[PDB]
RNA sequence: UCAUCGAAUCGCCACCUACAAGACUGGAGCUUGCUCCCUCGAAGGCGCCAAGUAUAUUCAU
RNA sequence: AAAGA
RNA sequence: UUAGGGAUAUGUGGCGUCAAAACUUAUGGGCUCAUUCGAUACGUGAAAAGGGUGUUGGUGGAUAACAAAUCCACCGGCCCCGAAAAUGGAUGACGCUUAAGCCCAAUUAGUGAUUGCCCAUUAUUCCUUUGGUAAGGGCGGAAACUUGGAGAAAGUGUAGCCCUUCCGAUG
RNA sequence: GGCCAGAACCAGCCCUACUGCAUUAUCCUGUCGGCCGGCGGGCAACGAAGUGCAAGAAUUUUGGGUCUUGGUGAAUGCUCCAUGGCGA
């Protein structure tokens, strides 16, 4: 018969990959309050400015549904999954690194290697 | 994280240039004929070369309606085209560099392929975000029709 | 000068009539076109129209979208001041029947209209290869 | 439900690739690695056999079954090249290394798991070849040891071979493609056909 | 003055260089002395002298006079001072952005030209661009301007500094850098 | 007892990336691999909201 | 590992 | 050179992985292959003459023939040997060699004049403390749209009389 | 009340375009040949830089009470009056 396609239409995604490279740090040992981000085709600190302000997510998951936005607005939506909120404050190096200021407390370090999410507002343009 | 030419798609690979060369020697490549240069701060154009200048550095010119300057620009960016004027087999290394280039070889490239590819590639950066949807209907056509070539393929 | 139901801060890009992006809320994606801004510098009050998107007349804010730099010249009326939004439609489709009665109208005024009427339905997707910082809007 | 990016490393310099995959396992990534065999490292085979004689020479005295334990199979000298290119004394550097496999030419689950990919930053060859020597490292290993060089030079030569009888079976599946997207041009709107040229998709 | 004592110092240098002369450039008269290297161990007289320099701590820059008495002061120093001859466009630059006066004891920042006048009441010295004027030239009220004011605290240069340890003419960055240290305290400032 | 982190997918990848033929006839094709990005295709046609401005995508294997 | 592909 | 914090920027040192920074710089000039190359000062000194028929540099002086070019002498190393120990073994590790070595340079690429980039108990700036007895000003009743104070008491010292200002802060 | 997001003035770090602004010589012609010597007038300065003036306008961050107002024609002066939007 005629063959269909996987044409994949589903739920947009408005994010970049990015993942936290790690913490600012020197040789004397980490600084946290500031992390550190690749993002995918974000590598020349030209790119990495048009992300400075951009607010950025690291999504995880807990082990008991505690509170969360829209708790009762939408009951559907509460889930074991939580999210951190920082936005991009100043790229790094030369190479498309970015610092990430999580709000208030910083970003966990189980979170080292693992997705972030920074999404594209807001936006600038 | 991978962009990719196939084969044997690449990790890690800035989006900012290439380390294409490979060495050659410098006689047999170029010989103040014709040269493109690819990363230069004026990006893809093609200046006819002036001279060649110790070893890797070349000068690198064209006449006018460019803004190319006469200059200094290096092989390392600078690579050769089979549209000479004055390397190889014609007699000379010329001169008159606008004159030289009044032969055309200069706008018959530019009208020719691989200066459709300059631009082609130099379009899809100026293309704003409602020129991407008209390539992507453009692509969605012909894919699918594509595929009901291939379904007339299989009725054959 | 301004200290009053106008003063308009926003992009020269964002305009009062002109495609935009959605990137977040019920509707990321989609490409609403924004109709106007609210007086006091309020959030755009983008609508799709609903036949082509879903993007009902919403308030989004200016932050929370990209405006395209393509547009179709809106000439609608000024019919929806900060009032609705007080407090299975039940009395917002009087507003909603309207405009929408004259966006595909205003769609099939400007040229290319074929394609800008399907150019809305589409959703901005960020590819895994793609680079929005790259990009032109 | 997992993504695993399987590199390549024929004519990879030993040490250009170790240090790059270090630290994209290290930034979360997870990616298996092939054909460690032909993997290369600069100088020649002889400087290259003392330079690993001497690390076989090292053990502990009282206790060699303690010693630091000499890998041949150069499928985990890649792995012992990217240890050492890490933090191996912290759970998170013990993960980065658990996310390698690193096996030898291509294995059977890992010729139909996707295209595979190469770290250009590391190919030996960027530019121009003088002369200069390489060495194999599936070449330098067979001479310290790693018994198993015959078995994955037939294995991947039963690959390479019943791969090259896919190619060009279905190679008459092909062209009935790159034909029928060629003349999947001058039957549609020429809408489209200006904008595919424009952009080069022609 | 400016405008005028600069275009009569391009034609006596016109006349020059044309009908066969050499218009000697005639001379600095103020030096512009910032301390580029800390307070750690410091030879007893190149401490004194920079004690009476008013260099306290990195990053002290003061405008200082050039006569035979204070430019050797600056020649024993050299390895922890970097100064050279501060353009029109950088003396107000320090004084604007990072000009503090005296007030009674105190690091007041010159806010207003109100605050100039009291301090000064030398009935020459009123307002901001007049303390440039007497510290551009070697002026006759230097000794009064410049010691009424805090030593410039500054912050360090952006871009970074090539050295510090090596002089300005081999590779590093200290002594004299004659006119170049504007492109040193334009990153400072 | 699961509420999860993750976020292109392959009978057009994926022997080979490079052959064959030019110091002047082009070859190209052992290819910027496809296709994916809002209704299976471009021309429409269609329902969407009150999830009441952002809030892990209230999706999806 | 499959085998299909 | 050091009170408690935040930010901006540097110092020394660096930017292949460990390790933040050139995601291995579009790097540029040469050098270098080293069967223990080489590679951060001071660690202690690494290697001393010596030569060559060796790789690159320079000067004196022939032929126009070496077995259209080819010489007679030396200066200069990188580099070869000279040189070696005893637990296994160290540039810090891996590793690097058409560098990730060495010597020079660079800093967005001969397009047009700046800060390539990363790290501090330093610098700048911002708050907060605390001391100086550091300066001030009030040291009992009035108004800027919402409250706080130019109304909280004549005071070393506090839960300071109230504000605000400077400066210093290790031991 | 705590959690956010957005906005607005303050100063601050600032995005920076055009960069003008003067100088200086670069360079403008002449006939010569595959070892090159037979030279003069500055009247041109967009690739002359050791060098002067720029905001509106880009950014998060931080703090918010003794206000704001209207422009005139000269060679800059009269002046008047009393934060909002979510989720939980
Ligand atoms: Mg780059
Ligand atoms: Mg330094
Ligand atoms: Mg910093
Ligand atoms: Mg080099």
């Amino acid at each position: 018969k005629t063959s269909r396609v996987n044409r994949n239409r589903k739920a947009p995604r408005l994010y970049m990959k990015g993942t936290l490279a790690g913490y600012t740090r020197g040789l004397h040992g980490q600084t946290k309050q500031t992390a550190l981000v690749r993002v995918e085709n974000v590598n020349t600190r030209e790119d990495a400015t048009w992300y400075v302000g951009k607010r950025v997510c690291y999504v995880y998951h807990g082990k008991k549904v505690k509170r969360c936005v829209r708790w009762s607005k939408a009951p559907a939506r509460r889930s074991t999954t939580r999210a951190l909120w920082g936005r991009v404050t100043r790229p790094h190096g030369n190479a498309g690194m970015m610092r990430v200021k999580f709000n208030g407390a910083s970003v966990p370090a189980s979170a080292i290697g693992r997705r972030i999410r920074v999404y594209l507002y807001p936006s600038q343009i | 994280t991978d962009a990719y030419a196939v084969p044997l798609s690449p990790l890690l690979s800035c989006a900012q240039g290439i380390a294409l060369c490979i060495m050659v020697k410098s006689h047999y490549i170029c010989a103040g004929r014709l040269v493109r240069i690819l990363r230069g701060p004026r990006q893809d154009r093609v200046g006819v070369i002036v001279d060649i200048v110790d070893a890797n550095r070349v000068l690198v010119e064209n006449p006018e309606d460019a803004k190319m300057w006469r200059h200094v620009q290096n092989l390392k960016n600078v690579e050769p085209l089979k549209y000479c004027v004055s390397v190889s087999r014609n007699c000379s290394a010329k001169a008159l560099k606008d004159a030289l280039a009044s032969s055309k070889a200069l706008e018959k490239y530019a009208k020719t392929r691989t200066a459709a590819r300059v631009e082609a590639k130099k379009a899809c950066a100026a293309s704003t975000d409602f020129e991407r949807y008209q390539l992507r209907v453009a692509r969605r056509s012909r894919a699918h029709w594509a595929r009901k070539v291939f379904d007339e393929k299989d009725a054959k | 000068s301004r200290k009053s139901p106008e003063y308009t801060t926003l992009r020269k890009s964002c305009a009062p009539g002109v495609i935009a992006i959605i990137l977040a809320g019920r509707f990321r994606g989609r490409r609403a076109v924004i109709l106007k801004q609210l007086p006091h510098n309020g959030p755009l009050v983008v609508s799709g129209p609903m036949k082509y998107n879903g993007v009902p007349i919403r308030r989004i804010d200016s932050r929370y979208v990209i405006a395209t730099s393509t547009k179709v010249d809106i000439s609608s009326v000024d019919t929806a001041p900060i009032t609705p939004e007080v407090f299975v439609s039940d009395a917002r489709a009087q507003l909603q029947k309207k405009i929408d009665a004259a966006l595909i109208a205003a769609i099939k005024k400007d040229a290319q209209g074929k394609e800008k009427a399907g150019y809305l339905r589409s959703v901005f997707t960020v590819k895994p290869g793609d680079a929005p910082h790259r990009w032109n809007w | 439900r997992p993504e695993i990016i399987v590199i390549d490393l024929k004519d990879h310099v030993l040490g250009r690739a170790a240090a790059v995959v270090a630290k994209q396992l290290l930034l979360g990534k997870k990616i298996t690695v092939v054909r460690c065999e032909q993997l290369n490292i600069a100088g020649t085979e002889i400087r290259n056999k003392i330079k690993y004689l001497q690390y076989l020479r090292k053990r502990k005295l009282t206790n060699p079954t303690k010693g630091p334990f000499h890998h041949r199979a150069p499928s985990d000298v890649f792995v012992r090249t990217v240890r050492s290119m890490l933090p191996r004394y912290t759970k998170r550097g013990m993960k980065a290394l658990n996310s390698l496999v690193a096996y030898e030419g291509i294995p059977p689950n890992v010729v139909r798991t996707g295209g595979r990919v190469v770290i250009p930053r590391a190919q030996r060859h960027v530019c121009y070849r003088s002369e200069r020597p390489y060495t194999v490292l599936g070449n330098m290993c067979k001479h310290v040891g790693w018994k198993y060089s015959d078995v994955v030079a037939n294995l991947e030569k039963a690959r390479v071979e019943k791969a090259s009888r896919h190619h060009e079976k279905q190679a008459k599946l092909r062209e009935a493609w790159k034909a029928a997207r060629k003349e999947a041009l001058a039957k549609m709107p020429k809408h489209n056909v200006e904008v595919l040229k424009k952009f080069g998709y022609a | 003055e400016y405008r005028g004592a600069e275009k009569k110092l391009v034609t006596l240098r016109r006349q020059a260089a044309s009908h066969g002369n050499y218009y000697l450039e005639a001379k600095p008269k103020v030096a512009v002395v910032t301390r580029i290297r800390g307070i750690a161990k410091v030879n007893p007289k190149q401490r004194k002298i920079l004690q009476l320099l008013r260099l306290r701590q990195i990053f002290n820059t003061v405008f200082v006079k050039m006569n035979k008495p204070m430019e050797n002061m600056l020649r024993a120093v050299e390895p922890y001072i970097a100064y050279g001859y501060p353009s029109l466009a950088t003396v107000r630059a320090m004084v604007y952005k990072r000009g503090y006066l005296k007030i009674n004891g105190q690091r007041v920042k010159i806010t207003d030209n109100q605050m100039i006048k009291d301090k000064y009441n030398n009935a020459d010295i009123v307002c901001a661009e007049d303390m440039v004027n007497q510290i551009y030239t070697c002026g006759k009220h230097f000794r009064t301007v410049t010691h009424g004011m805090w030593p410039f605290k500054l912050a360090p240069p952006a871009g970074g500094m090539r050295q510090k340890r090596r002089h300005f003419v081999e590779g590093g960055d200290y002594g004299n850098r004659d006119t170049l240290i504007n492109r040193f305290l334009a990153r400072m400032i």
